[PDB]
């Protein structure tokens, strides 16, 4: 039931500060920490994500962690950064210089223990974890490195518990760093094995959908945290809500994840429309099963159609019919047997949960394990191979503690990860 | 010689709607009506420069708010002269114009439409009506 | 909390400095008293009084500039200590600013540094102003940079170094002091960025549209341009960046971090409310080889990392579309192995012009550092500036009589000789 | 049932902005999309040219084509643009140019992927699509040569599926282009392959029309426009309304099509009355069906006395007795024998529709299957061939992709339909 | 949206320059300061001035103009005219020394050391538009300036930008009535440039437009500034089209197809009416048929060709105004009928006719008359032949005792160049006479 999130760099802060947005507007919560929901179905099971206090006010499950300081004063100067408990801000004096050895050998190291005391008395707390959560960079210092620390730590003290990480994979569209390859290689190898599913989400996918679906003239990094924040909002709805099919989470790894190995997940949401076009869009179950599918609607820059779905899920939410959330299901299947696998019918996990999204009629969050997921794992080996070759930005890692065969073996497990996925890409019956 | 007005058309009260912010231009030369809708940070909006072309809108027959049709569009090729159009009279602080449908209401003149109404119209009463600028 | 030391050495050091904290004093509003009528902390510390010190080091070895700052506008903001002056220049001797009278003066320096430093709780590094040709700040800048890494080891170490130009130098010495400076400079300085002063001359003349600057504007467009710099530690914006946080995307290997700078959009009042100032605009004028602080062309060699301090209303998709139309622009080139190679950094703070500067009121600006292969020529000009007047031992009698050894000339050329070969190096092809 | 239609061009996107006016008032609704029609019956088969949207707004089944975005700034600013889709209006940045190659090949077919997609989005939330109608003219550019890339696209697709086309075939009398030969005669070779119904318009016969049919001073493009939307809407009054003898447009295509390359029709509308004549002219059938078979009434510059009716049909719009349109019509062929050919017996389809247009009594539609369509083919063939034995106004052409042989082909294919079109009038028993 | 760049080459280009933007200022309500006023408004306030003016975020507009001379008097001039705040401070490059009626000296000896930084403010220039439709380029071939680094600058431009749309207005000179001496030598030296890097060429010749003026507009002295003020109109009235709506609005290449038969043909003619004064103006039943039919008769065209002694190839009508759509047809079938002008025998067609909705605008003081409709042709006919037959006989005459072709060689050039271009000019004047035979 409870799941308990941390946020771990300046960009898992802010996402996560809006997904805390997006989760006190679902379930009435003031601002000031108050309840002043018109529903008792969301206070229900507010428990779920929020803890009580002595007096009432309700405070995030949340565990903020950044080695940058600076960052946390904004994140708790937000609007909503008043709903938070004060030790569960956990800052280091110096950055992480945009190193992945800072972070995870270092200076995370030395502060790994710090945020690991408050995650473990936050799970003492809850009850009955449904899970952990994270939400992060792979392209940072210290959303990716001490930010998998932290998973691994999490995953040697809780085996059977969830491990949900929401991993913001770079794209050389929005490159605006230079040690994506190094970053995202030695954290790729973390989150293979300490990582129950992985969710991707893709910057330049992100502005994609803004320029083109929310029509957005000039979206910020709130628009984008938005965006991300209802999909991480709506994979634990039927958690919070009752619905006609509910789902836990670990029911998406169940029926997402064929093999170990695979669990790196696609992306989706709909409705997206823009302000001036949602007057004129009927919104049905058929437009969201066509949005879902839809290759500029899945926020992660890798194009569906040059691979095949493993699986797929989606996560309705409104009071809809089950024959469509199926059907749908059903006949896309069918009038696309190619992009499937054929050695599954019935790729598609349906979940049905009775309460829409604030403001919104009817809702849908698509989660799929694709074979195209390795795409952007191509890109980021052939950028790290080049890198590499040269032994290029190599004297920063290697001075903090690291090794030279280190980024050999992240290198080997990537290649790895990309033949599983590569060779049930066109595996034959 | 236009006179520009800023103007104001509601559509929240249907579903999914919005305060739309127009500017009228009253092209005094054929007096026509010209629309343009005024663009907000992040609208979220396909970005239309011409909200309504430069045209002659006739005056709504009936108070039931309901648009007649067969003006544009019919196939008795009819042509009365009884079609009254909205003049440069009816351009008043806080008038709703009844507008193919849309009851757009005027706020705020400029400096030449003043002129013009203390010239022949003799209102020489202004009192803008607030909420036609969009938000910056 | 993220303070960083501003150490400035020799002449143009001091007024390099005086154009900063000019600046820096205007952009906190902070008077010259050193009163407002937490963003300073990086600058300016607070004392009981209520009246903000700068965390300043003006250490030069003759007394006419820091008599000057003494009897400025600022001599109530800066402290009676930690604006040391000597008794007798250097006189573009290395030897003397490095064996003789830089000792008597670097153990008091070294102390108001230990101040400093005492004082400031988070320092993220060091800031070294000074020019590599004169003496002071050839001699006295090494080896205070020598004592600064000895004792506090691996603080980051930022060096704005006015580097001698190709033809507009004002000594004859100059090469000399410049090549004996390097060792230091390429041992024991984290990043170093070059300033030579006759491209600044020529970037006012095309772009400012003045006649006759002179030494005050070269001043502060360099202050304009580390402002740019510090501004993401000190304000809040998009993308935050400390030192260390660029200077692990610019540095690639230990031998490599020299590095280029640029600016834009500098101009004037006139030509400013004329133009667009829009991103793309800005980045390409970044880009284009005119618009620098250090002629060497980028089409004369290859790019390595170019790292872009955007400010103002700038935001990140005009900045990831800047970026895309760099990239797929032909002109310009990247070295192989650094696809990426692109750091971006996006402020809030717009940039605020000093009254009666020549800078504009601009809604965004953005300064580039890159590291390329492009400035090796820098290197293979100065070196045969050197070798030309050490063929047949031309002023070397000044320096050996001083107190430094003959071999140290072919110690510094061979070592420049490898800092050449090592750019040659990391421009082949794989 | 329900028919999709698609704009192409200035030309076709300006007939669209008033056929959807007339179609509008036809069913009752505002420019704001609601409903305030007067009769339940407008509403039963609305579904044929709208769809309902979440707020009950009916949009236009159109697709509008251009790659000028001045003519879908002035669609908009229309007084019931606002009554589209706004994601329909798809626009590239530069205009075709008045170019057949650049409508075609390089502009055209780079934009016409994401035209298919909103075709087949259409075509998926129509429940039983029928026809795809086009609107464009063979005169223009990015009318003629985009309009036929979309027919040739959509034919393969939809093969099933009536493919109604309204081009406006121009005349030397109003030849307001040079680059019009080239155009129409790449155009028309494209027409006969792939188009189930190809009904032309001429501007020239509209303007005859409004001159001495209508006597208006200066009837403008609206009022042109105006004409061919009724008679457009007059096509498809029996899929929208019931009838006592119902029809559609397959219906219309069996009956009046006798061999496959025959398929060339020419409108025609009835009554059209001066605005001083509407009092004293007395409405009947038998005054219909005269203004029907008199010449000036045929809204395509050409004078049917030189040709001979293949096969014709009369739309009747309003109820009337049943005989007095059907052995009316045989009247016609009596006394008009000449006018027909003569081993079709009974050449004239009848149908009737209970609802006469707004504001009428009753009202027809002429459509006619004469052999006299040929001049039109013959004058354009006359003149392209004296522009093309120079090669004057070529290099645009060829230097865009385009080549001398296709052109060749192009004379040789109209000069093949001019030729089987001759070929059944001097045809003997 | 559909930018266009325009630029000015010479003193020619600049004056004209001077009166299209001063034009262009007024009839999109931008005062010489270059802010639109709040309290007065003209017209719809629609981004229709992005083709001729950039909006900075203060609401300032900076026209897309790049006056290039390379002598200073008359840049200082705008420098320190009425529009200085108007013009941006570059864009508005001024060399130090003139070409002095000297090809060879504007194209190969100060040319090249000022084409850097014209194409430099050309691409400032081109990465602030978004849909450059094209250049049009304003010069007179007959001075130096203007020819020798108008080619150069029209070379570059078509060898970095690709195939953009290329619009020369080029003034040639009249060698009946001219002013210079050279400047036969020039234009002559200056038809490589406007035939192959010149997609259209407008004939602007001065003396058309003088006694047009003197005729027509009750102005018995004409001068340059009137004949700017004549050439900024019809300009105005070519751009309209796509600066405002109309019934049949067309671009720069949908023109260009109808206007061009073949590569080489597109040395074209123009022409302007009711070009009227405003006492004459309000006497005359200005009909759409009146003014079709006064445009078409040849003296009132702007150029000293007159279509009787050839064939007309292609006209293009671009009416402004309330023109009916069916007036432009009435007047063509009309054109038609009249036989004192003949068509070639392949282009039947032979007409164009785009239809605006804003009529033009007349600036104060200005030549023209309030007129609420007008139209303006631009024909390619076979009679710009005469134009080149009689320019190539002067040239030749010039060039038999090689007279002044010591300059030429002395700036540069090879003597060599003076033979080639007399050979483009012939082989320019018999593919006039091939396209004008009959078939
Ligand atoms: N940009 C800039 N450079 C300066 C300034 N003042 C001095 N310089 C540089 O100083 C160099 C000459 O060195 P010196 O005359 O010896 O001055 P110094 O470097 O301070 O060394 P000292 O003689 O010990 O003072 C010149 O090449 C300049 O580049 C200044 O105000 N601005
Ligand atoms: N239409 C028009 N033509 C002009 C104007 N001013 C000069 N000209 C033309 O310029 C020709 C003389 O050339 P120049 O005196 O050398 O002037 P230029 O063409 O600008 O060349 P440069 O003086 O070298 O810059 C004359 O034959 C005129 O046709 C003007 O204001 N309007
Ligand atoms: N979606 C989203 N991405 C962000 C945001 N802020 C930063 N990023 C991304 O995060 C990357 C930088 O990672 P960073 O935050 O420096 O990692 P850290 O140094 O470990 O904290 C950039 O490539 C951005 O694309 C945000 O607010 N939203
Ligand atoms: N201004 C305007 N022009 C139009 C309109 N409809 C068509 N046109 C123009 O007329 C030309 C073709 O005329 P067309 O529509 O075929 O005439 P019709 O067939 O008699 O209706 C195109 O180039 C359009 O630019 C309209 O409603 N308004
Ligand atoms: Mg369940
Ligand atoms: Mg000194
Ligand atoms: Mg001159």
């Amino acid at each position: 039931r409870e799941i308990v999130s941390c946020q771990a760099g300046q960009c898992g802060n802010q996402i996560g500060s809006k997904f805390w947005e997006v989760i006190s507007d679902e379930h009435g919560v003031d601002p000031t920490g108050t309840y002043q929901g018109d529903s008792d179905l969301q206070l229900e099971r507010i428990n779920v994500y929020f803890d009580e206090s002595s007096g009432g006010r309700y405070v995030p499950r949340a565990v903020l962690m950044d080695l940058e300081p600076g960052t946390m004063d904004s994140v708790r100067a937000g609007p909503y950064g008043q709903l938070f408990r004060p030790d569960n801000f956990i800052f280091g004096q110096s950055g992480a210089g945009n190193n992945w050895a800072k972070g995870h050998y270092t200076e995370g190291a030395e502060l790994i223990d710090s945020v690991l005391d408050v995650c473990r008395k936050e799970a003492e707390s809850c009850d009955c974890l449904q899970g952990f959560q994270l939400s992060h960079s792979l392209g940072g210092g210290t959303g990716s490195g001490m930010g998998t620390l932290l998973i691994s730590k999490l995953r040697e003290e809780y085996p059977d518990r969830i491990m949900m990480t929401f991993s913001v994979i770079p794209s050389p569209r929005v490159s605006d760093t230079v040690v994506e390859p190094y970053n995202t290689t030695l954290s790729v190898h973390q989150l293979v094995e300490n990582s129950d599913e992985s969710m991707c989400i893709d910057n330049e996918a992100l502005y994609d959908i803004c320029f083109r679906t929310l029509k957005l003239t000039t979206p910020t990094f709130g628009d984008l945290n938005h965006l991300v924040a209802a999909v991480m909002s709506g994979v634990t709805c039927c958690l919070r809500f009752p619905g006609q099919l509910n789902s836990d989470l670990r029911k998406l790894a169940v029926n997402l994840v064929p093999f170990p190995r695979l669990h790196f997940f696609m992306m989706g949401f709909a409705p997206l429309t823009s302000r001036g076009s949602q007057q004129y869009r009927g919104l049905s179950v058929a437009e969201l099963t066509q949005q879902m599918f839809d290759a500029k609607n899945m926020m992660q820059a890798a194009d569906p159609r040059h691979g095949r779905y493993l699986t797929a899920s989606a996560l309705f939410r409104g009071r809809m019919s089950t024959k469509e959330v199926d059907e749908q299901m059903l006949n896309v299947q069918n009038k696309n047997s190619s992009y499937f696998i054929e050695w599954i019918p019935n790729n598609i996990k349906s979940s049905i949960c009775d309460i829409p999204p604030k403001g919104l009629k009817m809702s849908v969050t698509f989660i799929g394990n694709n074979t195209c997921i390795q795409e952007m794992f191509r890109r980021v080996g052939e950028q790290f191979t080049g890198m590499f070759r040269r032994k290029a930005f190599l004297h920063w890692y290697t001075g903090e503690g690291m090794d030279e065969m280190e980024f050999t073996e992240a290198e080997s497990n990537m290649n790895d990860l990309v033949s599983e996925y590569q060779q049930y890409q066109d595996a034959t019956v | 010689k236009v006179l520009r007005c800023d103007c104001t058309w509601d559509d929240t009260t249907n579903l999914y709607g919005t305060k739309h912010f127009l500017t009228l231009y009253y092209f005094l030369s054929d007096g026509s009506i010209a629309f343009v809708e005024k663009d907000v940070q992040n609208s979220g909006r396909d970005p239309f420069p011409k909200f309504l072309s430069r045209q002659r809108i006739a005056k709504p027959t009936s108070a039931s708010g309901k648009f007649d049709s067969s003006s544009l569009g019919s196939v008795t090729f009819k042509e009365d002269a009884n079609t009254v159009y909205y003049t440069a009279e009816d351009i008043r602080i806080g008038n709703v114009l009844n507008l193919y449908g849309r009851q757009v209401k005027i706020h705020d003149y400029n400096q030449y439409t003043r002129d013009y109404m203390a010239e022949k119209f003799g209102i020489t009463a202004y009192a803008p009506i607030p909420g036609a600028t969009p938000p910056p | 909390m993220r303070e960083a030391i501003c150490i400035h050495i020799g002449q143009a050091g001091c007024q390099v400095g005086n154009a900063c904290w000019e600046l820096f004093c205007l952009e906190h509003g902070i008077q010259p008293d050193g009163s407002m009528p937490d963003a300073f902390n990086t600058f300016f510390s607070e004392t009981g009084a209520g009246k903000h010190v700068p965390r300043c080091l003006f250490l030069d070895l003759e007394p006419t500039v820091v008599d000057e700052v003494r009897t400025g506008t600022y001599r109530q903001l800066f402290n009676p200590e930690q604006l040391v002056s000597g008794k007798e220049d250097a006189a573009n001797n290395y030897a003397r600013g490095h064996y003789t009278i830089g000792k008597e003066i670097v153990d008091l320096a070294l102390d108001r540094i230990r101040k400093l430093a005492d004082n400031c709780t988070g320092l993220q590094g060091f800031m070294v102003f000074h020019a590599v040709g004169g003496g002071t700040g050839s001699g006295l800048g090494a080896l205070l940079l020598e004592r600064l890494s000895v004792d506090y080891g691996k603080k980051s170490k930022l060096g704005y170094t006015v580097y001698p130009s190709p033809q507009v130098s004002t000594a004859v010495v100059e090469p000399y002091n410049c090549v004996l400076s390097t060792h230091s400079l390429l041992e024991h300085t984290d990043v170093a960025t070059m300033l030579d002063n006759e491209a600044i001359y020529d970037l006012t003349r095309r772009s400012l549209d003045i006649e006759r600057p002179s030494y005050t504007n070269v001043n502060r467009l360099i202050g304009q341009v580390v402002s740019s710099l510090t501004a993401s530690l000190r304000f809040d914006g998009a993308l935050n960046v400390d030192l260390t946080e660029f200077q692990t995307n610019l540095v690639p290997y230990p031998r490599i971090h020299f590095v280029l700078t640029s600016y834009a959009p500098v101009v004037s009042a006139e030509k400013a409310y004329h133009e667009q100032l829009s991103v793309a605009d800005i980045t390409n004028s970044v880009f284009e080889p005119a618009g620098m602080l250090t002629k060497c062309d980028p089409r004369h060699g290859k790019y390595m990392s170019c790292c872009l301090m955007y400010r103002g209303d700038v935001v990140p998709k005009d900045v990831n579309a800047a970026i895309a139309t760099i990239k797929t622009k032909r002109t310009i080139q990247f070295v192989d192995w650094c696809p990426t190679g692109f750091k971006c950094g996006i402020n809030y703070q717009p940039p605020t012009v000093v009254p009666g500067g020549d800078l504009a009121k601009v809604q965004r600006a953005v300064c580039m550092i890159a590291n390329s292969t492009a400035i090796a020529e820098v290197f293979a000009r100065i070196d045969h500036k050197f070798d030309l007047m050490y063929s047949k031992r031309a002023f070397v009698h000044w320096y050996v009589g001083e107190g430094m050894e003959e071999g140290e000339f072919s110690e510094a050329r061979e070592d420049l000789a490898a800092l050449e070969k090592d750019y040659e190096e990391v421009g082949a092809e794989s």
